[PDB]
């Protein structure tokens, strides 16, 4: 097809391979970490984990959506005046 | 001076089933495209 070219990583066994120190947070462990928190505080409310459907992010992402509206409906009569 | 003993059979206790436990190998990190807000501000 497009010969795509899937992320590899080999070894080192030289001077330059343990030389980095360099702390930053990728987008991967930042999704995975939001989903082993998610699983987790699944295992505690319903006693079960096989992740089928989770209603606890349901309930917060709801009460985010009234924060939202609301925010845009108090903009949009900011600019009635 | 002493009583006399039978060989009476060994019970058998369920031994193993000394197999090879195979397991698959986890995904390969899938690639993620960036989020785009362009097509991500719809809601």
């Amino acid at each position: 097809d497009r010969r795509s070219f899937s992320s590899r990583t080999p070894v080192n066994e030289n001077p330059d391979g343990v030389q980095y120190r360099r702390g930053f947070v990728t987008r991967h462990q930042v999704s995975g970490w939001r989903f082993v928190m998610r699983r987790i505080a699944s295992g505690v409310a319903l006693h079960d984990t096989r992740m089928l459907v989770d209603p606890l992010r349901t309930q917060s992402r709801a009460v985010l959506t009234g924060a939202l509206i609301l925010v845009t409906g108090l903009v949009g009569c900011f600019i009635f005046s | 001076s002493r009583l006399i003993f039978e060989h009476q059979r060994r019970l058998t206790p369920p031994t193993t089933r000394k197999g090879t436990i195979t397991i698959e190998p986890p995904p390969q990190l899938p690639r993620v495209v960036p989020p785009s807000l362009l097509r991500r501000v719809l809601p």
